[PDB]
RNA sequence: GAAAUUGUUGAAAGGGAAGGGCAUUUGAUCAGACA
RNA sequence: AGAACUGGCGAUGCGGGAUGAACCGAACGUAGAGUUAAGGUGCCGGAAUACACGCUCAUCAGACACCACAAAAGGUGUUAG
RNA sequence: GCCCUGAAAAUGGAUGGCGCUCAAGCGUGUUACCUAUACUCUACCGUCAGGGUUGAUAUGAUGCCCUGACGAGUAGGCAGGCGUGGAGGUCAGUGACGAAGCCUAGACCGUAAGGUCGGGUCGAACGGCCUCUAGUGCAGAUCUUGGUGGUAGUAGCAAAUA
RNA sequence: UUUGCUCCACACAAUAUAGAUGGAUACGAAUAAGGCGUCCUUGUGGCGUCGCUGAACCAUAGCAGGCUAGCAACGGUGCACUUGGCGGAAAGGCCUUGGGUGCUUGCUGGCGAAUUGCAAUGUCAUUUUGCGUGGGGAUAAAUCAUUUGUAUACGACUUAGA
């Protein structure tokens, strides 16, 4: 559809967001994902916290370096969910993964670009209302992630500036609609209506 | 089988690897928590033993 | 110039090399059939080399034809060459490898006059 | 077992010299096709009389159609079933628009609640509960209260493309 | 104009395959904007170009093209099967491709 | 004056072996047939 | 460990059961087009993040025959009787 | 019924992995869809079988032509063939104007054993066909004899005063 | 060591390419609730309206887009300049001023297009590098050997030397 698709992680379910991100790559679609700290997992926080420590104990006995690596960051928790859905040990697999970028927050370029969403992984459309679920950022911070507060600080800063942008814009688009209206009832305008516009 | 007799291990795994350091000048891996009320000054100093 | 014929269909151009002929020098590529008891090849496990078998045999109609349509025929002298006088559209003369240089030009020359195709004119050609 | 039709089946003990014109028994049978229906018939019949298909004859098979297929109706349903550890009679109530719909969801319910597959179930009786207040199960009664209305809160529209440019909304 | 495009964009997905065995003689193609087998019936028979580049000029160009045709639809979500004159290289899994509008039937 | 095995030159490839099968890209290389 | 009848493996690849002598499907000349089996169709991975009614929330949930285990006994968790 | 307790083992780890909770879970139903060396249709190969055809004046009667069905395979049987050394016949065969041999990700024929050619190297002999003959075909035998590697510029070359 | 380096400009030459072919089109937050307009007492406020998909919005006509004329507008837009300002999460981009300049399909005109032969991607992207030309700019170091012992099996480390 588009050269790059930026996805607001926020309010999406890891393995569903993953499952679509994976396919998208394999089919040639570059993707970036943002706000992975605001990503969701079904199951109450404790369940996934316990789950994560399961992951923690696995390590190469003779040398904990050769062994499974545990990344604590929300983007990186995501990427794990994703990499596992990609034949990442093949050229074609290494290729697809490189069309992928994951990020906590929304760092430059991507904050002036538009982000989309993936309804078939949106939590609010998928989870039965009532079921307990989990936020990546809180999960990660529990297993070592060092940077929740900083991301939050920078985001609130970012969210302010973007509120200016919008306001500024909603102003301009009000004028536009006004103009667009004093041209209504004209011939050109009625003709277009006829043709569905 | 099982040790036979128990004894603590030999030495501390918190100091691995036990390799030569990357420099003669050990690094300050942390500084004192900042209290911005006090006047300005350093928080360390160089010297020779 | 050859008799017309149906499209020549080769069925399996790839040479059938011996198993492990690529693995140890002492094993020539010349086909040789595995007889051993456990062998993957002889048991035709998905993944290994195929073996020659009668399915691959070429169309009775185009067999022995070589690209140009002519069956080749080894030729040592003129007399030999001349056996293809009433068969120019069907056989091609190939000059034997031990024919001398000066004999090759006598053969080539006659072949021309008879309109007989030669498959290796250029052999020993004092160019 | 699928999507049922209801059949009247009629059979009767192959005639004999000393008993020409034996007696004729009918069963209503919910099955998905007439072949299964004739099987079921013989199944219960050898459970009641001394016959089996070998020595008997199906006389007539006819699909019965719902009398008022767009009339909402309160069905009282009676069932015999086998569990893992014993066998059990049971009464359920189903509200729908035809005996054929009703038996579809009973088999659904029996399977979903008691893990009863089709083989292990016996319809005793399906009949239209005429006067309300001889309706007994609440989960039905609930739908008879006057001027009933309810919202359908938290609306989930199915997305047709993978990406969306909005953030949805479940207003409804 | 800014647009000149007379084809429809498309993607080389996989070969035809089992779980563990693929068949290079059939490629599977995702056609932009086609979602159903019915939808994809329109494109059956349309011809398909995979267009690539190279270092050696040849018949005076540095652009070569593999040609093929859509042959049948594939599964439930608008994917389509295709054959090509020579099977496509498999590095192309995930590369673009053009489906033309000819042979026309409108 | 073969082979194992070696030096040089030229070309290629190489993220914990290598070699193989079906298929095609790319490079190199080549037969035939046109009239 | 030892018999009975058949079907197999041994002597046999192919598809499925991740894996595997014996299970399931199906037995093999070289190939094109079609259709299927058993088994599958979120992604790995070809194939509906299909439809439909229930049930289930596990601070060690569960997830498909052979098969890679669990029992007596209990629960005022919840479901239907 | 599902769930919970009852439920303890040794390297870190397995519903196949990711991950999934109005499921991507459990019970059940309805469609569609994917894909085996299997099924249907078609070409080609081979095997077996049934026909047809001695009529000259041209080329295979073990032939030529039509038709149908079939094709797994250890041990094992049989068959039709490939290749070597020597022997009878023959082609008045090849050859110092270069035999044989050897080399060659060059060509061509055969399903295959193998066969043919080109180029290079070489230097005295050699082959096709019908027969005859056997000291006749190698990857193995802790096979025989010879030759050669990795190991490796490695172990080491340090007793007896200098 | 034979005039080398760098930044801008063009030029030739190579080499590539995980895959341009109108546009990645920017609040936040909630989902048992929101967006937008409007009013007012500025609030968890009144009133109005929208959703039910981006099937949208924007752009889009001209030799892949030629050469030309005019009118109505004073708008749009490309480009190099200049004014003020904002952006450090990876800012390396955004906004604003002012003249200049090209285009305008807002409307109306003159000319052109064939023979690429009934299709053949019919070649319009961007990667990295190499070689000369001349427009700005800049004129080091590391290593060996020597040496110290805060170091050391050898390398390595740490000093020192116009
Ligand atoms: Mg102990
Ligand atoms: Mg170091
Ligand atoms: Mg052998
Ligand atoms: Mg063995
Ligand atoms: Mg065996
Ligand atoms: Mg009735
Ligand atoms: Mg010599
Ligand atoms: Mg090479
Ligand atoms: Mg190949
Ligand atoms: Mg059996
Ligand atoms: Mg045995
Ligand atoms: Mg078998
Ligand atoms: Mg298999
Ligand atoms: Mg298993
Ligand atoms: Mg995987
Ligand atoms: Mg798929
Ligand atoms: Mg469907
Ligand atoms: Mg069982
Ligand atoms: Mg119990
Ligand atoms: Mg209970
Ligand atoms: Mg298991
Ligand atoms: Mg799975
Ligand atoms: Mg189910
Ligand atoms: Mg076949
Ligand atoms: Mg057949
Ligand atoms: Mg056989
Ligand atoms: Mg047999
Ligand atoms: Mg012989
Ligand atoms: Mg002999
Ligand atoms: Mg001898
Ligand atoms: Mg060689
Ligand atoms: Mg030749
Ligand atoms: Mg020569
Ligand atoms: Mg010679
Ligand atoms: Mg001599
Ligand atoms: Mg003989
Ligand atoms: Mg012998
Ligand atoms: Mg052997
Ligand atoms: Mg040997
Ligand atoms: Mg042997
Ligand atoms: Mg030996
Ligand atoms: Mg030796
Ligand atoms: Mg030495
Ligand atoms: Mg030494
Ligand atoms: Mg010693
Ligand atoms: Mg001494
Ligand atoms: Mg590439
Ligand atoms: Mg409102
Ligand atoms: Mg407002
Ligand atoms: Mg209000
Ligand atoms: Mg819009
Ligand atoms: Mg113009
Ligand atoms: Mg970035
Ligand atoms: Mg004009
Ligand atoms: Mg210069």
């Amino acid at each position: 559809v588009e050269p790059v698709v930026v996805i607001d992680g926020k309010g999406h379910l890891v393995g569903r967001l993953a499952s679509v991100v994976a396919k998208q790559l394999l089919n040639g679609q570059k993707i970036v994902v943002v706000r992975a700290e605001e990503l969701n997992i079904s199951g109450e926080f404790f369940r996934n916290k316990l789950k994560y420590h399961d992951f923690l104990r696995k390590a190469t006995a003779f040398n904990k370096t050769r062994g499974p690596f545990h990344f604590r960051a929300p983007s990186r928790i995501f990427y794990k969910a994703l990499r596992g859905m990609v034949s990442h040990k093949t050229a074609r697999g290494k290729a697809a993964l490189e069309r992928l970028k994951v990020f906590e927050g929304i760092p430059p370029p991507y904050d002036k670009k538009k982000r989309v969403v993936v309804p078939q992984a949106l939590r609010v459309l998928r989870l039965k209302p009532g079921r307990k679920y989990t936020t990546l950022g809180k999960l990660s911070t529990s297993v070592g992630w060092k940077y929740e507060d900083v991301v939050a600080k920078l985001e609130a800063k970012r969210k302010v500036s973007s509120a200016e942008y919008y306001a500024k814009k909603r102003a301009f688009t009000k004028k536009v609609a006004s103009a667009n209206a004093t041209a209504a009832e004209s011939d050109v305008a009625k003709q277009l209506a006829a043709l569905g516009y | 089988s099982h040790r036979k007799y128990e004894a603590p291990r030999h030495g501390h795994l918190g100091f691995l690897p036990r390799k030569r350091a990357a420099s003669i000048r050990a690094r300050v891996k942390a500084f004192p928590k900042d209290d911005r009320s006090k006047p300005v000054a350093l928080t360390s100093f160089l010297g020779y033993k | 110039a050859s008799l017309p014929h149906p499209k020549i269909v080769k069925k399996h151009t790839k040479k059938f090399k011996r198993h492990h002929s690529d693995r140890y020098h002492r094993v020539a590529e010349n086909w040789r059939k595995q007889k051993g008891i456990d062998s993957v090849v002889r048991r035709r496990f998905r993944g290994n080399i195929s073996q020659p078998k009668i399915g691959y045999g070429s169309n009775k109609k185009t067999k022995f034809l070589s690209p140009s349509g002519h069956k080749t025929f080894l030729v040592a002298n003129v007399k030999d060459l001349e056996t293809l006088t009433m068969h120019t559209k069907t056989y091609a003369a190939e000059i034997a490898h031990n024919i001398s240089a000066k004999n090759r030009v006598v053969i080539l020359a006659r072949a021309k006059a008879l309109g007989i195709k030669v498959t290796n004119p250029k052999g020993r050609l004092a160019l | 077992m699928a999507h049922f039709k209801e059949y009247q089946v009629i059979g009767r003990r192959l005639p004999t010299e000393s008993v020409p014109e034996p007696k004729l028994f009918r069963m209503r049978i919910f099955a998905s096709n007439e072949v299964i229906a004739k099987s079921r018939y013989w199944y219960f019949l050898q459970k009641l009389h001394k016959v089996k298909k070998a020595s008997g004859e199906i006389v007539s098979i006819n699909q019965i159609n719902e009398a008022h297929p767009t009339k909402v109706k309160n069905f009282g349903v009676w069932v015999r079933y086998d569990s893992r550890s014993g066998t059990h009679n049971m009464y359920k109530e189903i509200r729908d628009v035809s005996r054929v719909a009703a038996v579809e969801t009973l088999y659904q319910d029996m399977a979903a609640r008691h893990r009863a597959r089709f083989r292990s179930i016996h319809i005793l009786k399906v009949a239209e509960i005429e006067k309300t207040a001889d309706v007994k199960r609440q989960y039905v009664k609930q739908f008879l209260t006057k001027d009933l209305k309810f919202p359908l809160p938290h609306r989930v529209q199915k997305s047709t493309k993978t990406f969306s440019y909005k953030r949805p909304s479940t207003f409804y | 104009a800014e647009s000149h495009r007379l084809y429809v964009k498309g993607k080389h997905l996989s070969y035809q395959r089992s779980k563990r065995v693929n068949n290079p003689n059939v490629s599977l193609i995702k056609i932009e904007g086609v979602a159903t087998p019915q939808d994809a019936q329109f494109y059956l028979g349309k011809r398909i170009a995979y267009v690539y580049r190279a270092s050696k000029e040849v018949r005076g160009s540095k652009i070569r093209v593999m040609w093929g045709k859509v042959t049948r639809t594939h599964g439930n979500s608008g994917v389509v099967r295709a054959t090509f004159r020579n099977n496509l290289p498999a590095k192309t899994f995930g590369a673009s491709v053009r489906i033309f509008l000819y042979p026309s039937n409108i």
